[PDB]
């Protein structure tokens, strides 16, 4: 459905004539990654965020332009991955665990 | 949610302009009947003309509201008295004044429409998002190791209690499922990007963690080693 | 903020009803045309 | 000057022309609205009788 | 007959209201077209003066 | 020759112009908006638009008291310095303010509702709409919660001249307490209301409030919790109503179509959408009974306008295009400019077992019937 919205919606012509229509993701502060599926774009965006090209707000807004409101769970991924790293740290230091 | 509230304020201002203009236009619509009667009668009748207490319409409250708004409530009694008493003198004056005020208000409304448009677009999309901000906290207190181990221990204790109740309690408390075999390669990709672009650990720690993750993931989930290579680098210098 | 607490008042004074010199003129015109009776 | 100055002139006339296009686009839609309202009122009065 | 007379008067009033509405729209649009032309003329003149200065 | 039957539709062009108070959540203006779309979808060619005959004093005191209606008909926003006893007695002044044209407003509402009842009594229609009506919170002795004259009671009384049983369905997010109190001890009108029961207005509606006297088992309450969605609502709505239609067997329905039960409302706290809300109306209509559909709540005017327009086009038997045609209030409907209201990601609190429990209880109660 993310792709069925990305590529299968048509504006209201009356508000196109009067100059009222503005779509987001055509205004974002940056550009969106292009791919064959949305999921790939989502992954590239998480990757950009983890790097530092994207802030938290821009990452969330891009997720909204992509998926709508069913992508809020992913607003924390960075933090989550951080915590996962911490686990490995302990598991990489227990001497008997090897 | 502050974004729903911004939307509600905007809708309130919109409504304000619209209600003033609409009431004024209804009154004008009334006067436009008496004017066109006036201009179609002899010159002596115009002097002996009077309007009843309801100005010839159905709903006097709108009309008195309009007049009090336009002329202030200090000069409105004079205008209503002269509109009832001698119409043929008082209707043209008031009608023209109302037309001028309508013109001005329409101009102002057309001026404000654009500012409101941009405010609405700035506030709108993150308003169907009640749970987007009430989650950066619950996820925290569900990612604490303390919470994890506490939950585990409570599960074990209540399951032992049910085991001593004579009930049927299974062996495992958690049942996870991993169907797609590729998502793990994607999580590996994320791991590698973090490790390289994390400002917390040292190069050798990332290296050890990378090799260990390679081995452990490839082995536990039974996914080919070769897929994990591009995302988990062996040398971090 | 100083901006939005200003556009609030700018909106508020929009409607504003008729002005003072204008109602004075309409009153003077009324009385004049009443003299012509 | 047949130069960058002419470019500024053309990017000003762009603004003017989009304004004019918006106004003449408003007008026709408003006249359609009015036509609808009045056809409504006419049929309504006849039916009420 | 009371009904017929009321209806005929209301139809006349409708026709005389449509005219006012249309003239209102036309005036509203003349204002904006004149404003656009005036503003653009002033902009071009001010730019010519600014370039000369 | 007389062909199909069309939907009668009551509208009075002055109704949009009454204004409660400075920042009051209730705006009659919204009905104007609905009409401006019904005109611009060219819907009016499938309806019969009728002007209501304003109701008088001797028509409003068939339910209310002479003192209350007299106070209504006499008060004005200026001379209310002399009515300070009456303000206390009649519950007027803070949530139900006294404004300009109060009595005229009430007469327009009640006149639309009584006119619809007379339309069904006469045989001229089988559906009748009146969006200015449906003020279901007004008591016989007082004003309560944005309402002053309870016109659903008057419609019901006028319906009971030739129909032996009447059913009143209420889907405003609140409890329709006036219309329950009126017909609480009788078995000729069955009321059924779905509402948020908790620390909520008005505070009544408990599941064990099912009538006294002869009206024992002839009131139905369905107390839900926050964030209910379209499928949960459908699961709890369709069984109850199916069994009411089976066992009570009415002859005329009054459907209140409040729309503060929609996602994003100013006061309500549910999570329905345009299709979830319209599901109820279509299901009720599918039974082929004389029906009245009145307004109700609704305090986000853009959502209310779009939903009531959709439901009007849906009662008329049409199918509206999802792009809004140019109308006088186009800038209220940004930024999609579509005929649709969308749900959100707020969290549901009505677990499956809760809904199963209350459905079972209510169906036993209704099995007590004939
Ligand atoms: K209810
Ligand atoms: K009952
Ligand atoms: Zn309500």
């Amino acid at each position: 459905m993310a792709y069925s919205k990305q590529h299968d919606v048509k504006s209201n012509p009356v508000a196109v004539e009067l100059g009222l229509v503005r779509h987001p993701s055509e205004r974002l502060g940056f550009a969106l990654p292009t791919a064959d599926t949305v999921y790939e774009q989502a992954i590239q965006l998480c990757e950009r965020l983890m790097e530092g090209e994207i802030d938290q707000n821009g990452f969330e807004d891009a997720l909204r332009c992509l998926y709508g409101i069913h992508a809020f769970r992913l607003y924390t991924v960075e933090k989550l991955v951080t915590s996962i790293i911490k686990q490995l740290h302990s598991v990489t230091t227990n001497r008997r665990l090897a | 949610n502050q974004f729903e509230e911004n939307l509600h304020k905007l809708e309130e201002e919109r409504y304000e302009y619209d209600r003033h203009i609409g009431a004024n236009m209804r009154f004008i619509e009334l006067l436009q009947i008496h004017a066109d009667k006036m201009l179609k009668m002899s010159e002596v009748e115009k002097a002996n003309w009077t309007l009843p207490s309801n100005l010839g319409g159905k709903s006097v409250s709108i009309y008195h509201k309009v007049i009090k708004k336009v002329y202030g409530k200090e000069h409105a009694q004079q205008i209503i008295e002269n509109l009832q008493k001698n119409p043929s003198v008082t209707i043209p004056i008031v009608l023209e004044r109302l037309k001028k005020k309508d013109r001005e208000w329409r101009s102002l409304q057309n001026h404000w429409n654009e500012l409101w448009h941009d405010i609405e677009e700035k506030n709108f999309y993150r308003s169907l998002d009640h749970q987007g901000v009430s989650f950066k906290s619950v996820d925290k207190k569900s990612t604490t190791p303390k919470f994890l181990i506490s939950e585990l221990r409570n599960l074990a204790q209540q399951q032992k209690v049910e085991l001593s109740e004579g009930k049927v309690t299974p062996s495992h408390q958690f049942l996870f499922s991993y169907k797609d075999p590729n998502i793990i390669t994607d999580i590996a990709r994320l791991f590698g990007v973090f490790l390289i672009h994390g400002s917390t650990h040292s190069a050798e720690d990332n290296e050890k963690m990378s090799n260990f993750l390679r081995s452990f993931l490839s082995l536990f989930f039974d996914v080919p080693y070769d897929s994990f290579i591009p995302y988990l680098p062996t040398h971090f210098n | 903020e100083r901006a939005e607490r200003d556009r609030e008042k700018a909106v508020e004074k929009g409607l504003s009803g008729a002005t003072e010199e204008d109602i004075q003129s309409d009153l003077q015109l009324l009385k004049k045309e009443l003299a012509k009776k | 000057t047949h130069e960058r100055f002419n470019a500024c002139i053309d990017l000003i006339t762009e603004r003017r022309d989009d304004r004019v296009r918006l106004a003449t686009e408003n007008l026709m839609k408003q006249l359609g609205n009015i036509k609808n309202v009045m056809d409504y009122v006419t049929k309504q009065r006849k039916y009420q009788l | 007959d009371e009904l017929r007379r009321s209806r005929d008067e209301e139809l006349e009033i409708a026709e005389r209201w449509r005219t006012f509405l249309v003239n209102r729209a036309q005036e509203e649009y003349e204002v904006e077209m004149k404003a656009a032309k005036e503003e653009y003329e002033y902009r071009c003149k001010t730019l010519k003066e600014m370039v000369l200065s | 020759g007389f062909g199909k039957k069309k939907v009668s539709y009551f509208y009075d062009e002055d109704v949009g112009n009454y204004h409660y108070g400075p920042q009051h959540p209730m705006k009659p203006h919204r009905v104007r908006m609905v009409h401006n779309l019904v005109v611009n979808y060219n819907l009016y060619e499938k309806l019969n638009v009728i002007t209501p005959v304003r109701a008088t004093r001797n028509d409003m005191t068939r339910c209310h008291t002479d003192e209350y209606i007299e106070f209504l008909w006499r008060v004005t926003p200026d001379t209310m310095e002399k009515f300070q006893p009456h303000q206390l007695k009649f519950n007027v002044g803070d949530d139900c303010p006294v404004f300009d044209g109060l009595y005229e407003f009430c007469s327009i509402s009640a006149g639309g509702s009584i006119g619809a009842a007379q339309e069904l009594n006469s045989g001229n229609a089988e559906i009748a709409i009146n969006w200015a009506g449906g003020l279901h919170h007004a008591k016989k002795r007082e004003a309560s919660g944005f309402c002053y004259v309870n016109d659903i009671a008057l419609a019901a009384l006028e319906l009971l001249k030739y129909h032996q049983r009447v059913l009143y369905i209420d889907i405003d997010v609140h409890h329709g307490d006036g219309v329950e109190e009126f017909f609480y001890t009788t078995d000729r009108v069955m009321t059924c209301s779905f509402h948020k029961f908790g620390e909520y207005f008005p505070g009544t509606g408990h599941i064990k409030d099912t009538g006294i006297g002869t009206g024992k088992n002839y009131a139905v309450n369905v107390p839900l919790r926050d964030g209910i969605d379209d499928e949960s609502y459908e699961s709890v709505f369709k069984p109850v109503i199916s069994h009411i239609m089976q066992w009570f067997r009415p002859e005329a329905v009054i459907l209140q179509c409040g729309t503060d039960s929609l996602a994003g409302d100013r006061l309500g706290c549910f999570n329905l959408s345009m299709k979830g809300h319209s599901m109820c109306v279509d299901f009720v209509k599918s039974f082929n009974l004389p029906m009245i559909c009145v307004g109700g709540g609704g305090y986000t005017v853009r959502n209310v306008a779009r939903v009531w327009t959709y439901e009007t086009g849906l009662l008329a038997g049409e199918e509206l295009d999802e792009n809004l045609p140019y109308n006088d209030y186009l800038q209220y409907y940004g930024p999609d400019y579509k005929l649709n209201v969308l749900s959100n990601n707020m969290e549901n609190h009505n677990t499956r077992q809760y809904l199963d429990s209350i459905t079972s209880e209510i169906i036993e109660n209704l099995r007590n019937l004939s």
